[PDB]
């Protein structure tokens, strides 16, 4: 954890609570504009303080390192701790620092991604049907522990499709779907 | 030319090479097969 | 400047700074730690018992660029590389 | 009797034992009993003993000779032997471990990651055995590869293999899966009888018949089988019968691997492809009587060739007239499978009985297809079927409208023919492979026929004459005038011959306006193959093929036409009338060289005395070549002043005709013959000194002359001299042999991406596909035929226009893809369904459909195919903006009809084109790899220096994206706009060590002390662009850490304003002289800071943009790192970061990885390729199409067949299939060619049946 | 450079006894070579049917040929009588079923059967299928 | 020439000169080491 | 919502191009060829002295072709396609046809 990262992860942190707001909602950049962020930084126990600007809802998580982690519930806690881990594992609440050595969630080659309701998966499921019996199409893959898997993340929704909103140069935008597979 | 290679005559240069006309190409043949018939005849006699 | 090293990790050097430049590619022609000096000098200033210890940081930045800049108004020099000026080639390649 | 599964599997012992043909000699009597006897099968003039059949009917049977006690090793799977050695204890024979013993874990109720962790365990064991039965060590068996037997590292020691047989053979069934055993370990040893193969694969060989060199292996074998030896001689004699190449290293002997050595293998050389039996190759040549569905035949090969007639109700009697006429050259007989060849008066005519379903064979007619082709084939364009038309001579005669898409000429080309007769074969060739159907190109969709050479200067001509009388007119015309109209007019104008052969009223922004050419003059872009305004292009999209090609062939009989009438010629007073110009250019370069070089002096001999300091190499380099180019320059604009002159004085110059007309002739080409030559370059550099400092000794020791170093003055008219020849040559030859090299590699690229693309094609729903994975929702975008949809302007949201909310809120949901390349590219162009602009006609504001009708008729169209084509899935809200834009009631007005039609053509469009089965992967690699093979060898692409990290342009870019090699060094690039976060990393990473400042070291002893002194000036620290402390620095920073210095003590002096003295006091360890000439010697290149690269690491700027009218300005850096964890401490907040595939898919993810190699594969190949983005997005499509990247030079995710691994060229994938026990189905292209089946590809995606009701309710 | 030295034509001829194909040699009347280039631009047109039998063995060289579909082994004829020995020594009772392939590739495959490769190949047996009258549709815009 | 719709123009690249068909195939210790 | 999805893609089956008129033509034509019996109307010695291509066209467009294609799980006639692209297609094949002297 030092004091450059946090900045970065502040910025994860409030996709976070998008998510967190309205399991449905698009994730990008821009979301960004709706928030604002406050930073106290130390060696043991970092807070951040995200904030919903016409809601004026705080939301206050506290990042540890791995190693040490001293977790009290405080005022409006996200529930759960931060964790900053040294290699990449599976859970939504721990991030490796190779996640943050830049400012990840500002380059032009973050995604813009959704979450699929269940009209829009029946659709896609009947979509995938060959018209031959049963015999269906597979989406590609997609591994489990990526970042956009961990900012998708609610506890009572497991998360089989994810959409994407491709830049495309001579279309504007263009739409994919990808499946999620777990890794042990 | 450790320390000035570029100044130094490369190995691909015409400076440092000879070329073989018709008469070398007998001539080293010659020098071969005498020498392998001088051989032979060494070995012969040893053996014998 | 913060510690940014290398390792055997193409080039093309003058030949007479490539030697230096990969011996020094070499971990095992450092010590493990460093070495004080240990030959006495710039016996005018005390501001040097003031870097040499405890200042371990970007103050002792700060006192060595104050060290730099003193040395150079003692001689009488501007002290400010941005200061001074380079000298213009176009007026020897303008032509045409 | 459809072959639809093949399953992979090792014989069992006893499937050996069981023949009745026992081999037991070297030699007999009758051969009877050895490795040669007839009962294995027929040979040269003898049936076979066993079924009695000759060789055309016999395929072999098996034999066995028998081997005693003699265990023996199957040579491709000895590796696997020892795989199998390292799980076990040799010893006992048990596992290495001791949990898989134990009754309270059940391994049938877990797999995967149970299984992998419990013999990850198994293996990392390697202990002393566990077990107490022997408590033994373990041990490492390897093949010996000098003995042919299995020796141990420890001790030298011989292993047998009756020992690993025993021990291999007691592991339980119920602990296979851990060791990953599928069948058997007993099936890997021959143990009673070693089989003898049949004689179909080793026939006697011919040119008295040699022996086969398989025979000879096997009859070796069998020579120390009988004479009870031991097993190292039987195993080295199997070895080298089987794979020689197991123990030895040569690789010319002959044995059972031979089939699949290398490239050579068999499935490559005779089952994907072969010789056939009706086939010819002749040089080509033109025919002005031949159009372009046509191609002529020579005599001699009319009279060979042999064309199918079918018995059947409706031609008996024909054939029977044939017979009578001495006609029909061959018969066959169906219902005795007999083929006769039917003399002339030599043969009998009752022999003959003309069954149904018979046929006769006679000599070739015209109008028959036939298949014919150029080689090299790069596209589809290169293999079509024409109709046969009798010519003259012996070379097969081609239209000049076909060349371009062949690639062919006539300086002594050649083509080859085939004929297939198959009924089938016939109506596919008549209707897929006729030329008429292959106008549009796949990708871009211009036409791939049309004019060449002097055609053009013609048309640009025929355009622009005047005063044509009626009489002038209809002889230009020839067999066309027929329905030319004269309608009141006595004097008619070249425009007026355009109109008429433009029979059609349509409008197109540019070039046409009531089917009226409207631009100034006709040029290659409108009669050339493959350009962007071509006519015939037009006229296709207007109504179809058919008139596209009419107007081909039309406009080319006029234009030659008009060249039989006029003539055109170039001649020698038409480039050099006379010597003033030349004179006067030449005076000019005379002057200003020596200008230059004056100049050079003048600095050389300021720096030699001391009034400046000298440059840097690298900007004196930089200061010369700026002058030379500004002369350059000037030659340009002295060629480009005196075209326009003469143009001026002499309108009629045919040289200037072929400048304007577009063909071949520019002001750079005039200025080599007629200016000056200009810089020669060797990798975007001159050329290098040898020997004194110089290239030739023409010139002095070190000389500086330009003139020396590859500057050519003079033109080809006024004669090149010896050296400026000699830097010509350097420059052609080099070109001729990188042209090789690049022949050499595109090849196998090009193979590479064809064989892994080749089964990808669109579904029964428009879809993108491959095996049984979903691609792409939409085909094209827009489920529409590639050909057909149109590039358009894109229009930018304003204030002006009629629906501006609406159009505004659509740019806002799709913009986002449109500023690319890292903010410094805005969209020029969107993808139209259609082509839409030849339907459009403004109307006169009355008698034009209301605005709020035409909105209601869009949106809803739209809507309607949303939700019935794309399925509720796919966004088109471009195909609404192009359309909103468009037809924009402030920009035209339009009557309800255009409105109707226009959308009609649109759910034609969307209904007839696009259909299931379409090879759109094939194609599209065929495209790539034509673009990347032709840009090589004609040197497209120049070589440039460059002072910052660059991602280069070519082949071998394109190479290294695909191959997708890991650790290696990325070049990131860092954007922001706050300069200094970049100035810290500049300063950091940037590399600098002393003797790149021109040090002035010098050394001095006294007592107890060495007293070196280090002088720099200033100039070049501020050009560094570093401090004084810097250097500073990195001194004490490499003297405190050194290991040869032992005390030291440093101090720092101001010489004067423009120097600075750095002192060491030093005093060095022992031994003393030898560590001092060596520190001495590395001070200048070890006191340095920053990451060693051959790239400095400047800072640029450049305008960047938010949107299409909000604009920025950006400061950029580039640097190469193995990663991203230097940067880590650095407060790279708010800086945009791009770096490369593995960073960013280990970061961000598969999707972005897929960007990424989208658009760096779409750059490699230059400016002007934008077309070739939809075929470069399906290839990065493929290559991430599982979660990870995947390169193309391995099947590694993908579920490829056996036997699609085999012709890829594996080598070894049979036997890992063998070993796995594998079970396929066969689907692929190279699976259903192994099998003579139909692909699924085209008209064989679907399935076919015949109905018989009807035929069943006749009655007779 | 003279054209009457590069002409070549065939129409039928001799074939290479290993594989069975046409010979080589301009002055040996063999045969233009179809190589995999052109392969890949017929199967670029859509024309499955004409690369199907420009690949396959020519149509008058047809002939009965049976595979046991127990062991792959090309069953032998004695007396009349298909019958695969190997099975049949085994005292099994495998079908015999006919095969329409190229020769080169039972050669490839009794090569593979050397090295100890064993290959085998099942058949599609799906059940009959019977058509139904299907209604209409227009698939026409309403204008 | 002139330009119309130069921000869709196609540029050819096409060889002038290709290379014609193939015709019918039809110890004295006295060399380096040279390692 | 999987029914009308199915009833969109069940609707979409029925558009046709070039590729499968082109496999009808091809299967009917090698029957033809090889000795089968037409289908046409008022078949009689008359029918065996035109041409064989003029016999598969009359057989299409009078709704007695044998042929039967698979394309999505479903069976159809050469006459349960779109109309109006059967049409279209055809008169392309046709005008080509008579370019080549077949028809
Ligand atoms: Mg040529
Ligand atoms: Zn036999
Ligand atoms: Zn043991
Ligand atoms: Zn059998």
């Amino acid at each position: 954890m030092n004091q450059y990262n946090v900045k970065y992860l502040a910025k994860i942190l409030c996709l976070k609570t998008e998510i967190a707001r309205d399991p449905y909602a698009v994730i990008n950049r821009n979301v960004l504009l709706r928030y604002t962020t406050d930073i106290e930084y130390n060696d043991l126990v970092t807070l951040i303080t995200v904030r919903h600007k016409i809601d004026s809802m705080k939301t206050v998580f506290q990042v540890f390192n791995e190693s040490s982690i001293n977790y009290t519930p405080v005022d409006d806690d996200y529930g759960e701790p931060i964790i900053i881990t040294s290699y990449l594992q599976k859970g939504h609440n721990k991030f490796p620092v190779n996640f943050l050595y830049i400012d990840v969630v500002i380059s032009d080659l973050f995604p813009s991604f959704v979450r699929l309701d269940t009209t829009e998966t029946n659709i896609v499921n009947s979509v995938l049907q060959t018209g031959d019996g049963k015999k269906t199409l597979r989406l590609p893959k997609m591994l489990e522990t990526e970042i956009v898997v961990k900012i998708l993340y609610r506890p009572n929704i497991p998360l089989k499709i994810v959409r994407f909103f491709r830049n495309n140069m001579v279309t504007g935008v263009e739409i994919a779907d990808r499946s999620v597979i777990s890794v042990a | 030319c450790i320390f000035h290679t570029s100044r130094y005559p490369d190995r691909d240069s015409m400076v440092c090479h000879r070329i073989l006309t018709y008469g070398k190409y007998f001539e080293t043949l010659a020098h071969d097969e005498l020498e392998n018939y001088i051989g032979n005849i060494r070995n012969d006699i040893m053996n014998n | 400047i913060k510690n940014i090293g290398n390792t055997k990790s193409e080039t093309k050097f003058e030949s007479k700074n490539n030697i230096g430049i990969e011996y020094s590619k070499d971990s095992r022609n450092k010590l493990s730690y460093r070495n004080k000096p240990s030959i006495a000098t710039n016996l005018e200033y005390k501001t040097l018992c003031d870097m040499i210890k405890g200042t371990s940081g970007t103050e002792k930045e700060f006192l060595r660029y104050l060290l730099f800049g003193i040395k150079c108004i003692k001689k009488g020099v501007e002290y400010n590389i941005d200061k001074i000026k380079d000298v213009s080639y176009n007026d020897y390649f303008n032509v045409l | 009797a459809v072959i639809s599964k093949v399953t992979y599997s090792l014989y069992d012992q006893k499937e050996i034992n069981a023949t009745d043909i026992i081999i037991s000699h070297v030699k007999n009597d009758d051969d009877i009993g050895t490795v040669k006897d007839g009962r294995l099968g027929a040979m040269d003039g003898a049936l076979c003993k066993t079924c009695g059949k000759t060789e055309l009917e016999c395929f072999g049977h098996w034999g066995k000779v028998s081997i005693y006690k003699t265990h023996i090793v199957k040579p491709e799977f000895i590796s696997e032997i020892i795989r199998l050695l390292n799980h076990i204890c040799i010893h006992c024979g048990l596992l290495r471990s001791r949990e898989p013993y134990s009754d309270d874990i059940n391994l049938k109720e877990l797999s995967g990651h149970a299984l992998r962790r419990l013999k990850d365990k198994i293996l990392s064991k390697k202990k002393s055995c566990w077990n107490s039965e022997c408590m033994q060590p373990y041990q490492k068996i390897t093949f010996s590869k000098k003995k042919v037997c299995f020796v141990n590292k420890l001790d030298d020691i011989n292993v047998p293999n009756s020992l690993i047989y025993q021990k291999l053979i007691s592991i339980h069934e119920k602990f296979w899966p851990l060791l990953e055993i599928h069948q058997y370990p007993a099936n890997l040893f021959y143990t009673d009888y070693f089989p003898i193969p049949p004689l179909i694969i080793r026939p006697a060989i011919s040119f008295p018949k040699e022996t086969n060199e398989l025979t000879y292996l096997l009859g070796m074998i069998v020579k120390n089988c009988n004479l009870n030896a031991d097993e190292q001689v039987i195993q080295k004699a199997v070895i080298e019968y089987d794979d020689i190449k197991i123990i030895s290293n040569n690789t010319t002997s002959i044995n059972l691997s031979y089939i699949t050595s290398g490239k050579n293998n068999m499935i490559r050389s005779y089952i994907v492809a072969r010789r056939k039996d009706q086939t010819a190759r002749s040089v080509i040549g033109p025919s002005t009587s031949i159009t372009v569905n046509e191609v002529g035949m020579p005599a001699y090969i009319r009279n060979t060739l042999t064309e199918k007639i079918f018995v059947n109700a409706f031609t008996v009697d024909k054939v029977k007239q044939l017979l009578a006429s001495n006609q029909v050259k061959f018969y066959f007989n169906k219902r005795l499978n007999q083929l006769t060849r039917i003399r002339q008066g030599k043969f009998i005519k009752n022999k003959i009985h003309l069954l149904p379903g018979d046929w006769v064979e006679v000599a070739v007619q015209e109008y028959t297809s036939i298949i014919f082709g150029r080689q090299p084939s790069l596209h589809r364009y290169n293999v079509i079927a024409s109709s046969i038309r009798a010519t003259e001579g012996d070379t097969i005669k081609i239209s000049p409208g076909i060349a371009n898409s062949q690639n062919a000429d006539f300086d002594g080309d050649e083509e080859w023919m085939i004929l297939e007769q198959n009924p089938k074969a016939v109506i596919e060739q008549s209707i897929l492979m006729y030329p008429t159907t292959l106008l549009k190109h796949d990708i871009h969709g211009a036409p791939v026929y049309g004019s060449i050479q002097d055609e053009i200067v013609a048309a640009y001509s025929l355009f622009r004459i005047q005063d044509l009388c009626l009489d002038e007119v209809l002889n230009i015309l020839g067999k066309y005038g027929r329905e030319f109209d004269p309608k009141g007019k006595c004097k008619f104008s070249g425009k007026d011959i355009y109109t008429y052969l433009i029979g059609e009223k349509i409008n197109y922004p540019g070039l046409l306006k009531d089917g009226e050419i409207i631009a100034n003059d006709v040029d290659s872009n409108f009669v050339v193959a493959m350009r962007h305004l071509s006519l015939a292009g037009l006229l296709s999209d207007h109504k179809s093929n058919v008139e596209g090609i009419n107007f081909i062939i039309k406009s080319s009989y006029v234009f030659k036409r008009y060249l039989s009438i006029y003539g055109f010629g170039v001649t020698f007073k038409d480039l050099r009338p006379n010597s003033t110009f030349t004179n006067k250019l030449e005076a000019i370069n005379v002057e200003k060289i020596e200008l230059i070089k004056e100049a050079y002096a003048k600095y050389l001999n300021d720096v030699r005395d001391g009034k400046i300091v000298p440059l840097s190499k690298a900007l004196e380099a930089d200061y010369v070549e700026s002058m030379l180019s500004n002369l350059t320059n000037l030659n340009i604009r002295e060629i480009e002043e005196h075209m326009r002159q003469t143009l001026i004085d002499d309108p009629d110059n045919n040289l200037l005709k072929m400048a304007k007309a577009g063909y071949k002739v520019n002001p750079t080409e005039l200025m080599y013959i007629l200016g000056t030559y200009g810089q020669q370059r060797i990798d975007g550099e001159p050329a290098e000194t040898r020997v004194l400092g110089r290239v030739l000794p023409y010139y002095l020791p070190d000389s500086k002359d330009p003139e020396g170093r590859g500057y050519i003055l003079n033109s080809l008219t006024k004669g090149l001299t010896g050296s400026q020849y000699y830097f010509s040559m350097l420059v052609a030859r080099s070109q001729s042999t990188d042209i090789v090299c690049e022949t050499s590699r595109t090849g196998t690229l090009a193979r590479k991406i064809i064989k892994k693309m080749e089964d990808m094609v669109v579904d029964g729903y428009g879809q993108v596909v491959i095996g049984n994975t979903l691609i792409k929702y939409a085909a094209n975008y827009t489920k529409i035929l590639g050909s057909v949809c149109k590039p358009v302007d894109l229009i930018y949201p304003d204030e002006s226009m009629t629906w501006y909310l609406e159009i505004s809120a659509l740019w806002n949901k799709i913009k986002q893809g449109f500023v690319y390349s890292q903010k410094q590219k805005l969209a020029k162009k969107t993808l139209a369904p259609f082509n839409f602009l030849v339907f459009v006609k403004p109307t006169t504001e009355d008698n034009a459909i209301k605005v709020k009708d035409l909105y209601d008729m869009i949106h809803n169209v739209i809507d309607d195919v949303r939700e019935k084509y794309f399925f509720t899935v796919s966004n088109i809200d471009f195909m609404e903006y192009i359309f909103l834009t468009h037809l924009n009631p402030s920009r035209i007005r339009i009557t309800k009809e255009t409105a109707i039609t226009i959308f009609e053509k649109f759910y034609e469009k969307l209904n007839y084109t696009l259909g299931g089965g379409t090879p759109i992967g094939i194609i599209s690699a065929q495209v790539l790899s034509e673009k990347f093979t032709q840009q090589a060898l004609s040197s497209f692409h120049t070589t440039e220096k460059s002072g910052a990290v660059k991602q280069k342009l070519g082949f071998n870019e394109f190479n290294n994206l695909t191959n997708l090699s890991k650790n290696k060094t990325e070049i990131i690039t860092l954007v922001s706009d706050d300069i200094s976060k970049l100035q810290s990393v500049k300063i950091n990473f940037e590399f600098v060590c002393l003797g790149e400042l021109n040090p002035n070291i010098t050394l001095r002893k006294e007592t107890d002390k060495y007293v070196v002194d280090i002088i720099v000036n200033r100039l070049y620290i501020k050009r560094a662009e570093i401090t004084e402390l810097v250097v500073e620095y990195m001194i004490e920073r490499f003297i405190s850490f050194s290991v040869i210095v032992k005390e030291w003590g440093m101090e720092t002096f101001i010489e004067d304003e423009d120097n600075i003295r750095f002192t060491v006091y030093l005093n060095f360890v022992e031994p003393e002289e030898l560590n001092l000439s060596k520190f001495m010697m590395v001070l200048p290149g070890a006191a340095n800071k920053g990451k060693i690269s051959k790239f400095k690491i400047p800072i640029s700027d450049y305008t960047g943009y938010d949107d299409f009218n909000q604009t920025k300005k950006l400061n950029k850096m580039t640097v190469e790192l193995m990663n991203l964890k230097e940067l880590g401490s650095f407060d790279l907040e708010n800086v945009n970061v791009y770096p490369g595939v593995w960073n960013t898919y280990d970061i961000f993810g598969i999707e972005a990885a897929r960007e990424y190699l989208c658009e760096a594969m779409l750059n490699t190949y230059g400016e002007g390729f934008d077309y070739l983005y939809q075929p470069c997005d399906l290839l990065a499509s493929l290559l991430c199409a599982s979660y990870e990247p995947e390169s193309v030079n391995k099947f590694k995710f993908g579920a490829a067949s056996t036997l699609k691994r085999a012709t890829f060229g594996d080598n070894k994938a049979l036997l890992n299939a063998a070993l796995h026990k594998k079970s396929e189905p066969i689907n692929d292209n190279s699976s259903c060619h192994f099998f003579s089946k139909v692909p699924n590809i085209g008209t064989g995606y679907y399935k076919y049946f015949i109905d018989l009701g009807l035929l069943m309710r006749m009655e007779r | 450079h003279l054209t009457q030295d590069k002409a070549t034509v065939r129409c039928r001829g001799k074939k290479t006894k290993l594989i069975r194909q046409a010979n080589e040699g301009r002055k040996r009347g063999g045969g233009i070579k179809f190589g995999e280039m052109e392969r890949d631009c017929l199967i670029a047109h859509g024309a499955a049917n004409t690369i199907t039998e420009v690949l396959k063995d020519s149509e008058e060289d047809y002939q009965d040929v049976y595979v046991c579909e127990n062991c792959g082994d090309i069953a032998a004829q004695i007396k009349g009588i298909n019958t695969c020995l190997r099975c049949s020594k085994l005292n099994l009772s495998p079908l015999l079923t006919k095969i329409d392939t190229t020769h080169v590739s039972k050669v490839f495959l009794t090569q593979m059967n050397a090295r100890g490769v064993k290959v085998k190949l099942d058949f599609e047996r799906r059940p009959p299928s019977f058509y139904k009258p299907l209604d209409k549709v227009d698939l026409k815009p309403s204008f | 020439t002139q330009s119309i719709h130069e921000n869709k123009e196609i540029t050819e690249i096409l060889p002038d000169n290709n290379p014609s068909p193939p015709e019918s195939p039809e110890d004295r210790n006295d060399e380096p080491p040279e390692d | 919502i999987g029914n009308h999805i199915s009833a969109l893609k069940r609707r979409y089956t029925r558009r046709i191009s070039l590729f499968e008129i082109a496999g009808i033509i091809a299967e009917s034509y090698n029957l033809l060829q090889r000795g089968r019996l037409p289908l046409v109307s008022e078949f009689s010695d008359e029918t065996m002295k035109q041409n064989m291509l003029h016999v598969i066209i009359q057989e299409i467009e009078e709704g007695s072709c044998p042929i039967v294609i698979e394309k999505n799980g479903e069976l159809l006639s050469v006459n349960d396609f779109d109309k109006d692209g059967l049409k279209f297609h055809l008169d392309y094949i046709i005008k080509i046809w008579k370019l080549q002297k077949r028809y």
